[PDB]
Parts: structure tokens; C-alpha cells; sequence
């Protein structure tokens, strides 16, 4: 019959959002269940909470969870529903809701979509809409701690509400429900697949890792498509689309890993173009050599965030960014990812094309938004890749006759020189052409530290080769040391290419052998990579960085070192 | 005293001259002999012509010519105290670096 | 109601607003307490007062405070409350107020959100809104019969009200409630933490210093967040749910300094992207050497204001500007802050990136705003840094088909030429490429004085080293005199770099020693910077400016001096 009471929304159904749920419990449940606790200290509880989030993230799920898991009186006001009523009656309904809730206590009020109730004031093309907004403002300011009434609201974007509603005494406290991470996606998948019958080879961890831009709605759609594929696969020739289906085939339904793979193939994530904010999965083991640079990075980033007392004692201002320079493809991004991972701080990457888009599009104001996002994810590491891309585009050594200043780097400087030092937002830049960079960047208070990343040596090449082969099942007979000794002027990318070519040759040989064996039988030869392949793949080896190109970097580093000629300073004593 | 590039008593180590003796140049004792390359300067209207000597093959690594110092000396000697002369430094650095390339390891024609 | 009666706000609850509160008291209480006095002098009392200020600076708080002291009459009008009524009823509402306050004793009428009922005329399309604006204008004009009624209004920003409401007889007077300074934030914190148990370790002075771009609402939110984190930290392990908290853990609840540090860490200030107008905290003690420049700068900004009669007697117009030129980094920025601090005048700083932003964005019209902020906050010092940035970015010297003239410096000159000498607004420019500066700036009457800031000499170097080190412990064996004798060519930033490197080495050693000593526990070595740290730090030291740049600046200065041949 009506067994919908078994299908409800509790705090267990909301997966991947634990911190936000904790905040909601803090500022929506405690104030109206223990009123005297805030009275004893003497602080006023908030009178309005707003919920951010891209579409399909779970904003309305929390509404139902709080509605049926609080015990206090709950009143629901749909956004579009209140606007569909005739003019004059909508105000009557809104006033009736706000008066009826106040009669009871506590009286949590949830407004689903107020972006359809109170849009931007200039965009309110009409007259009744402004009257509705004003009526909302008057009722909200009438809550003088009366019966402990708290108002909640949900929106797809903060920058669509009338700014008058984000003042003191109004919706001023906001939560930032966002894109789930890998663990969140795995938890959501485990929540959704709690009812259907899975097979014994379905590992949801692989599915969670493979999906990149999905949100809760997308994961639900993926599960539905997997179930549909499972139904269509075998029961289609048994099902007849008439009368009733046999109970035997009906009960005996399993969703295999192949169906999930097929469903994942036919998937369209709705958050691909968003900026990824997550802790990198790269550790110090993925990087070979560069031991000293790791120490310097740990000193620069980790010390000021762990021992503030020491810095306060000696009166020193911590550095606020570094600039890497060196030959291309040597690990200038792996270092940033690793240093972000070690300190457990979020990582936001801005690539060269991202900068070039703003220079062409005349939209450098977007730079501000970036520095807002990092400010919302402290502690965070902000990485700028190819800072010289704009300078390289403008002619290079011989430009259009202009100075060493452009539109986007200037905005970056303006925004960097105006951030509070209390926040922990480290800034890292990378450029393989350190001579055409804007000299204004290197001024103190900015990216003033210079670190040189050289080409790897023999031991470091051994380390790189060993690190990159943790996936390929190579036989224990090839001497990687000999390869490192022979390959002298190679960067990391070249060694990775050598490994990729060896793997490709092995795959091709295995496929050909399998096809020939099957053809012969119509009437695992190579389960691992052996020595000969690496020989053949060695013929297609080229040096990415020429021998006449490292002179620039070596001479630049030599001059920068030679400028420091006071190493013989000795006190008389 | 020694005038320039003479067969001194100091023994050449790995020099391509083959005489086994070091060579003297600009107050210093070198192994091989430098090349020569013409350079034109045109900053501030005035135009001057100069020759640059480049040292690339040597035993000790602290003796090989450094572009950022050669260009700085060339600019200072001919344009002392000129405002905003680093553009000329960058231009001459790029020119000498481009024209000093060693695509094939046989472009060794030291000046007598 | 018991607590509500004795919790009514008053004059004592306002924070850093002292001058503004005095002005409001002067413009309201006097024309009502003693109406006859204004008749004796003959000056007519004001009729309208408007309050500026960014959101959350206490604009409506002053309204409630005023409607406790001036016990004559008070009627409150809300913008949204008026606009939420049905059309026709809203217009019929205001009239009642403007007759009720007319019927009774000397009364005050406060309109809370003025911009909610009187926006820009052309920027808003509608019919009822225009009728409301016309009704308000008619009532304010007709209230001229002098029934001892004063109308007050508040808004977030003046450039949103219908300009017809800014004329004479209608909101002519204005009061600006700006962002609090360091002392104001401390006073607001003391006001807020009154009925809130605290601990003895927390000092509010540090909190006031560190919270840079906050306003009153932000400070209240910070205090609330600190209290909430105090609840979460310790008591949250006892009170779970559905129970009643015993008084033993209720009364024994206190807020520590770490809670305030955390609450400060997780706080985004609202008024952060706004120019800071405050008296600097830099005195002559932080600057080494430069003795002549200090006197030449004192006799240019301080004499005209201290002794106006002397200037009037001799008929010499005080200088309005000065230009600093020299190698990159010698204290050019420090001198401006020092001279603004000595005279106790507000300081407004404009850097090179702001000028480049106005040049790229084609928004040179913003300069008209900047001087306005300087005009209201008089006396003031206006500082422009890197005036040559635009010329440098446009190619430099003979780099393109230009003539050293742009769209931003032109606006600066236009606005500076229209400054009245009655208001003391001194303007200081700074550059390190004097050869490419616009010659129009140096014309007399805009920036006449041209001061040369050289590299420090030995005595100045000793003074700089001593001034930059009186913030951290230093062992007595360190001999700064030998360092100053040895450097011989460093600018004013290289010495600071050396000190920073020494402090960094000391921090590294101390942390390493602590980590090493924290290993035997399962089984203050460096209290002050020693003289061996400086020896290591001196290894990573480099000259910022070579002898060639000194040659350039010396040649420029000597050409200027040779041009000036007299005597
Ligand atoms: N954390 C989650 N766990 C499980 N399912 C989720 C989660 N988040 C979202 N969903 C799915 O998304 C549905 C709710 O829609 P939601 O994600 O709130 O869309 P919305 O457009 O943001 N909501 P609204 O604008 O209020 O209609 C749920 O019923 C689930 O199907
Ligand atoms: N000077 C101050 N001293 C003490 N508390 C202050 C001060 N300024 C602001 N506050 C606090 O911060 C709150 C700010 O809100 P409010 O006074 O409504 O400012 P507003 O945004 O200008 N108001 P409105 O007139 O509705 O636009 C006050 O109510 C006090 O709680
Ligand atoms: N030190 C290193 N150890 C291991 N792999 C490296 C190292 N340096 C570069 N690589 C390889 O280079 C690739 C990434 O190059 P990247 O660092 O992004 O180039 P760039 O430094 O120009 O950004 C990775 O696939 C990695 O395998
Ligand atoms: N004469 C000086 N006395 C003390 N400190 C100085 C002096 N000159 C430079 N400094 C130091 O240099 C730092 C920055 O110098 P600044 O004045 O900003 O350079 P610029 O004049 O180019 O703006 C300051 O923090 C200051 O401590």
C-alpha cells in the first residue's frame, strides 16, 4: 500500500557532504534546541542561512532530511509555486506562512528557490515582483528573536539574488555545497546501489575513480542506465512486453561490471568545465631526484603553517610565492602537486591557455574570481603555468615595440598585493623563458624566490625510469642502469615516451600472436615485456631539449650565482 | 712580458692548437684561441662596429665565455650611463647567441 | 517584557563614530532644545540630513540611539515597508506621518532605506515609483513652514538617490560614516564583549590591530564565531542532544585567545577592496639618514598650515607638489608616510598597478573619484608611485610613435589643476625613470620641487640596520658597524633582505633543534640571533644597482645642477 514511509530521507542518505552537514547541524539545530546556551555567552544566533551549489548537487535533499529529522515545526515554501498565484494572493500566502510559523516554536522555514522570488533588482522587469521582494524584506526584518524562527533558502548561484537580501539581519550565513571528490562519489554510488542486485565482480571503487565531473544526479543516472542495460542484455529475448514477466527471470537479475562500463561510456558529465579543487594524489615517490628542492619547498610552505609562534618570536614575514624556471618537461608541475599533497591543502591549477583566453577575450576581471575561489579554500596552493605565454605571444625577443607589461599580469599583481596575510594561499609560477618575464613580478612581497630545475643526472634518470614503470609488468632481466647510462641528455618526458613505446610494441606483438594462434586453432605468449622490445623502442628516441638550448639556462644561473660575491665576509672577533 | 697568444712555457692541456703551450689573451693565460664575430650597435642614433671574441672550448669551466657578461661589457664600454640600455643588452645577447651556434662540431676557426 | 526594556540602545553603544556623532548631535539637538538661539544669530536650522557609508557601519543604529536621547518625538519610516504596501495606500501612508509629526512637538522623521523608495529616475521604469518620489519631494518642500521638524535619511551610497533629493532644502546636509580605524575597531570590540565572559590571556589590542578591513558588522560576526568555536572546542564533548545543560558547565565557559585566532582565520572582511584613509603609523625613527630631506619636506607641508599668517603677509603661495626620483628602493615611500604622520593628516596611496589598470580598462574617469576622497578627508597627502609605469609600458624612450602623453596622466593633471588652496591636499609623486616622465607634470603649480634620493652612505647604513633590527632579539656580539663598512653600495632593500635571511636561518635552526629534542621523550637552544647567522646570510647577498645605474643618476643630477648656475 502506502509503504513510502520506508523510503525517506535521513542523514545517512546524504553522502559526500559531511562538513556542510556538520555546519547545518551547528547553526540550525543547536540555536533552537538549547536557547539558553547562546544566552549564557550572549551572542545572537543567525537569522538566515543560504545554500550555494551547482545544479543537481543535493540542495533539496538536505531540506527534506532536516524536515523529517528535526522534530521542530517545519514549513516548506516553494519558489515557483508562490509566484504562480494571482497578484495579491501570493503576498497573502507568504504572510500567512510567516505568521503561522511564528505561532509555533521552533519554526524552521525553508524557501526552495528564491532566485525566482527575489531576482536582481535591476532585472526585475515589472512592478509586482519588486512588491514581492519588498514584502519579503519587511517580514524578514520583523523577526526580533520571536519564538526562535530560522529561515533557510537555496540557490544555484549567489550572484542572482537582490543584494539587499545579503545584509545584516538577512541571509548572511552561507554554505558552499560543491562538486564531490573521489571518496564522495564512491559513497554516493554505495548509497544508490544499496537496493539493486549486483554481481560478484562489480568493484564500485573503479567506477568512482573513472568518473571525473559527475555529480549526485549524474551518478544516479549512471546507475539507472546500468540497470537498463542489464535488463536489455539477456531478458530482452525472454521478455515479451505482454501479460506479465516470469518471476524466474525477474528475480534472477544481476548487473555486471560490463554493464557499468557501458553505462559509463554513454555518460555526459554536467560539471566538466568547472574548476577542480581537490587534494592532489601525487606523493614524493612519483618524483625522482630533486632532493634539495623538496627541502626548500617544505621550508617555504610547511613551516609557516605549523610553527606560527617561531615566526612571531623573530618578527619575520613569510614568503608568499615561488617561481620555477628551467628546461621544459622536468617536473615543474609534479613538485607543486606533491607539496600541495603533503600539507593536505587544496590545489587550484591555472594553465597557459586559461591565461591566453583572458588576454584575447579582454576579460581580465575574471582573475579576481580566481583569487576569490582560493580565498574560499584556505589553505590552498595556486599554480600558474607558463607565465611567459602572453609575453611569448607578443613577438618574444623582438615584440611589437611595447614594454614588458600586459593586461592580465597587471591584474594578477593588483590582486596579489591586496590579500590578507592571515590566509594561507601560497602562489607558485612556472616559466621556461625566465628572461622575458615581467621584472615587476620579482619585486619583494611577490614571487621573489627563484628556483632552478635542471636536467636530471644519471642517478636521477635511474630513479625516473624505476618510478615510471610501476604499471607495466616488466620482466626482471633488463638493466635500467644501462639505459640511464646511455641516455645522457634526456628529460623526463623522453623517458616516459620510451616506456610508452615499449608498452605499445609489447601490446602489438601480443595481439598479433593471439590472432595468429586463434587462426591456427580454427582448423599468453607475451605476459610481460622482455629485453628486445626496449631495444627496438630505443631506436625511436630523440632528445627533446637540444644541446645548444641549455646554454641559456646554464649561463643565466651562473650569472645569478655570480652576483653573490660576498662569501668571504668574516667578523673580526 | 707576453703580448698575445704566444708559445709560453705554460703547458697547454687539451688545446686544439697542438703546440702544447698555453696562449695569452687580454691579461689571461688560455689554452686555445678565440673566434671573432662582428657586431653592430645603433642605440641612441649613434652606430658603432665591434668585434667579439668567444671562448667555448676550454679545460676549466670557470674560464669559458659568458654571454651576459660579454654583452654587458660591450654595452658599458660604448654606451656608459645611457638610460634604459638593457634593451640593447638583450638584443645583443640574442644576436650573439643565435650567431654563435655549433650545429656541426667542426666550426672551429680561431683567429691567428 | 523585562530584558527588552533595559536592553534599549543608547549613545553609549556607538563605537568609533565620535566626530560624526558630535555633528549629528549638533545639527539636531540644538535646533530643537533651543529654537530661539538660532533666531538670535539669524542662521536658519537645517532641514535634511543624509548618512553615507558602506553596509554594516551602524547607520540605522544611530537612528535608534537618537530616538532615546532626544526625548521630543520620533517617527520611523522604512523603505521596504512603504514599498510593500498596495499602490495608492503607500502614497496615502507617508502623508499621515508628515502630518502626525507635524501635529506634535518638535519631531524627527527617519527614513531608513532611502534608495528603496527614491532610486535614479531614468534608471528605473515604472509608474508608482515616480509617484512615490514626487510625493516625497512635495512633502519635504511643503514642510518649510518651520514646525520644528527635521527629516533624516540613510543610504548605502549617495550616487543612487534621485538627484532631485540632494538640492537645497531637501537633504542638503550630509554625514559620512566611514570605515573604523585601529582605535575604532578596539572600541567596538570592547563594546561588543561587554556581556561575554572571557579569559585573561586575550588582549583586544592585537585583535584590533590584525583585523584590517573589517566594519562593525564584521567585528560582531567575528565575536560570535569566536564564541561558537569556544562552545564547539570543549563543552561539545558533554552536551549531546535532547538533554538539559547543567549550570556547572554553563557558568564555567570562557573564550581564549586561540579561539579568537581561529575565528580571525576563518573570516572574510567585507570592506576590503576600498582605499584606506587613515593616519600612518610610521615616524622619523624608522628612516635612517636623509637629514636634509626631512627639513625640506617639513618646510613644505607643515609650515603652510601652522603659520597661515606668515604666508598671507609675504604673499607666497604654498607648494602643492613634489617629485622623488632615485634608484629603486631607498625610502621614497617611507618619507611620504612619515611626513603624513608628523602633521597628523590622512594618507591615500595609489600604486602603479592601479594606474595601469585605469590605462588598460579605458576608465580614466575613475580619477575624478580619487581626489574627491582626498578632498573630504582634509588635510590629506596623496601619493602616486611609479608615475613612469605607463610610459615604460608603452615602449620607453624612442620605442614607438609617441610623445610622452597618455590618457591617465592627463586626467591627473586636469584634476590637480582644479584644487583649491584653502583645503590642504599635498600631492607627492615617485619615480625611478625621470628621463621618460611627462614634462607637463613638472610645470610649476603642479609638481615643482624635484628631490633626489641617493644611495645611503655609511652612517645612514648604520641607522638603517639599527632601525630594521629593533623588532627581533639580537645578541650583543653582533657588530653592525662592520657590516655597514663592508657593504658599500647596497640600497635600502638589500639590508632588509639580509636581515630576513638571518631570521629565516635562525627559524630553521630552532625548528630543527626542537624536532631533534622531541625524539628522546619516547625513550631554548637559540633564544637570540647569533653572529654566525649573519656570516652565512651575507653569502646570499647581491647589489641591486650596479655602478652604471649610479652613473646614470649622477649624470642626470649633474646636468640639472649645471643648468642651475647662479652666484
Ligand atoms: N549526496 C547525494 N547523495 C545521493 N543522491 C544525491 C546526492 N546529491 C544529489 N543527489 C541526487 O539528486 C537528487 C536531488 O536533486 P538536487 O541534487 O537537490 O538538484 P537541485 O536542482 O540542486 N535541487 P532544487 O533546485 O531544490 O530542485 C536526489 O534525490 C538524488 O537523486
Ligand atoms: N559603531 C558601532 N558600534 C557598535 N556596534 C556597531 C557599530 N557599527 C555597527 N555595529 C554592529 O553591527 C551592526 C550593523 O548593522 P546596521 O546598524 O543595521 O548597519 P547597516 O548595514 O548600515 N543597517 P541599514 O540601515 O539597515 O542598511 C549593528 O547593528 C551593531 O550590532
Ligand atoms: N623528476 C621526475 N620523476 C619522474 N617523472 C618525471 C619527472 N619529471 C618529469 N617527469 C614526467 O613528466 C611528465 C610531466 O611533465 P611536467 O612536469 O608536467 O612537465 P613541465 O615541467 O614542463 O610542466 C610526467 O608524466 C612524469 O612522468
Ligand atoms: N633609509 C631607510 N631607512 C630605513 N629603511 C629603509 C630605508 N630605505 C629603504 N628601507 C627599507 O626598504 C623597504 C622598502 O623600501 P621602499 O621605500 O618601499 O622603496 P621605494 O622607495 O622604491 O618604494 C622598507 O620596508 C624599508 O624598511
Amino acid at each position: 500500500d502506502e509503504e513510502e514511509s520506508l523510503n525517506e530521507v535521513g542523514y545517512d542518505d546524504i553522502g559526500g557532504c559531511r562538513k556542510q552537514l556538520a555546519q547545518i547541524k551547528e547553526m540550525v539545530e543547536l540555536p533552537l534546541r538549547h536557547p539558553a546556551l547562546f544566552k549564557a555567552i550572549g551572542v545572537k544566533p543567525p537569522r538566515g542561512i543560504l545554500l550555494y551549489g551547482p545544479p543537481g548537487t543535493g540542495k533539496t535533499l538536505i531540506a527534506r532530511a532536516v524536515a523529517n529529522e528535526t522534530g521542530a515545526f517545519f514549513f516548506l515554501i516553494n519558489g515557483p509555486e508562490i509566484m504562480s498565484k494571482l497578484a495579491g494572493e501570493s503576498e497573502s500566502n507568504l504572510r500567512k506562512a510567516f505568521e503561522e510559523a511564528e505561532k509555533n516554536a521552533p519554526a524552521i522555514i525553508f524557501i526552495d528557490e528564491l532566485d525566482a522570488i527575489a531576482p536582481k533588482r535591476e532585472k526585475t522587469h515589472g512592478e509586482v515582483e519588486r512588491r514581492i521582494v519588498s514584502q519579503l524584506l519587511t517580514l524578514m526584518d520583523g523577526l526580533k528573536q520571536r519564538a526562535h524562527v530560522i529561515v533557510m533558502a537555496a540557490t544555484n548561484r549567489p550572484n542572482s539574488i537582490d543584494p539587499a537580501l545579503r545584509r545584516f539581519g538577512r541571509f548572511d550565513r552561507e554554505v558552499d555545497i560543491g562538486i564531490p571528490d573521489a571518496t564522495g562519489r564512491l559513497e554516493i554510488l554505495q548509497i544508490h546501489t544499496k537496493n539493486m542486485k549486483l554481481a560478484d565482480d562489480v568493484d564500485l571503487e573503479q567506477v568512482a575513480n573513472e568518473t571525473h565531473g559527475h555529480v549526485g544526479a549524474d551518478l544516479a543516472a549512471l546507475c539507472s542506465e546500468a540497470a537498463l542495460q542489464a535488463i536489455r542484455k539477456k531478458m530482452d529475448l525472454i521478455d515479451l512486453e505482454d501479460e506479465t514477466i516470469d518471476a524466474e527471470v525477474m528475480n534472477s537479475l544481476a548487473v555486471t561490471m560490463d554493464d557499468f562500463r557501458w553505462a559509463l561510456s554513454q555518460s555526459n558529465p554536467s560539471a566538466l568545465r568547472e574548476t577542480v579543487v581537490e587534494v592532489p594524489q601525487v606523493t614524493w615517490e612519483d618524483i625522482g631526484g630533486l632532493e634539495d628542492v623538496k627541502r626548500e619547498l617544505q621550508e617555504l610552505v610547511q613551516y609557516p603553517v605549523e610553527h606560527p609562534d617561531k615566526f612571531l618570536k623573530f618578527g619575520m614575514t613569510p614568503s608568499k610565492g615561488v617561481l620555477f624556471y628551467g628546461p621544459p618537461g622536468c617536473g615543474k608541475t609534479l613538485l607543486a602537486k606533491a607539496i600541495a599533497n603533503e600539507c593536505q591543502a587544496n590545489f587550484i591549477s591555472i594553465k597557459g591557455p586559461e591565461l591566453l583566453t583572458m588576454w584575447f577575450g579582454e576579460s581580465e576581471a575574471n582573475v579576481r574570481e580566481i583569487f576569490d575561489k582560493a580565498r574560499q579554500a584556505a589553505p590552498c596552493v595556486l599554480f600558474f603555468d607558463e607565465l611567459d605565454s602572453i609575453a611569448k605571444a607578443r613577438g618574444g625577443n623582438i615584440g611589437d615595440g611595447g614594454g614588458a607589461a600586459d593586461r592580465v599580469i597587471n591584474q594578477i599583481l593588483t590582486e596579489m598585493d591586496g590579500m590578507s596575510t592571515k590566509k594561507n594561499v601560497f602562489i607558485i609560477g612556472a616559466t621556461n623563458r625566465p628572461d622575458i618575464i615581467d621584472p615587476a613580478i620579482l619585486r619583494p612581497g611577490r614571487l621573489d624566490q627563484l628556483i632552478y630545475i635542471p636536467l636530471p643526472d644519471e642517478k636521477s634518470r635511474v630513479a625516473i625510469l624505476k618510478a615510471n614503470l610501476r604499471k607495466s609488468p616488466v620482466a626482471k632481466d633488463v638493466d635500467l642502469e644501462f639505459l640511464a647510462k646511455m641516455t645522457n641528455g634526456f628529460s623526463g618526458a623522453d623517458l616516459t615516451e620510451i616506456c610508452q613505446r615499449a608498452c605499445k610494441l609489447a601490446i602489438r606483438e601480443s595481439i598479433e600472436s593471439e590472432i595468429r594462434r586463434e587462426r591456427e586453432r580454427q582448423t599468453d605468449p607475451v605476459p610481460e615485456i622482455r629485453r628486445d622490445h626496449f631495444e627496438e623502442a630505443m631506436r625511436f628516441a630523440r632528445r627533446s631539449v637540444s644541446d645548444n638550448d641549455i646554454r641559456k639556462y646554464e649561463m643565466f644561473a651562473q650569472t645569478l650565482q655570480q652576483s653573490r660575491g660576498f662569501g668571504s665576509f668574516r667578523f673580526p672577533s | 712580458v707576453y703580448l698575445d697568444g704566444d708559445r709560453t712555457n705554460s703547458r697547454s692541456t687539451g688545446g686544439k692548437c697542438g703546440c702544447g703551450f698555453k696562449h695569452f689573451w687580454d691579461g689571461k693565460e688560455y689554452d686555445n684561441l678565440p673566434e671573432a664575430f662582428p657586431i653592430t650597435l645603433e642605440w641612441g642614433g649613434r652606430v658603432v662596429r665591434e668585434t667579439v671574441y668567444w671562448f667555448q672550448y676550454e679545460s676549466d669551466s670557470s674560464l669559458n665565455s659568458n654571454v651576459y657578461d660579454v654583452a654587458m661589457k660591450l654595452v658599458t664600454k660604448h654606451f656608459p650611463g645611457e638610460f634604459g640600455s638593457e634593451i640593447l643588452v638583450q638584443k645583443v645577447v640574442h644576436t650573439i647567441l643565435h650567431q654563435t651556434a655549433k650545429k656541426n662540431p667542426d666550426d672551429y676557426t680561431p683567429v691567428n
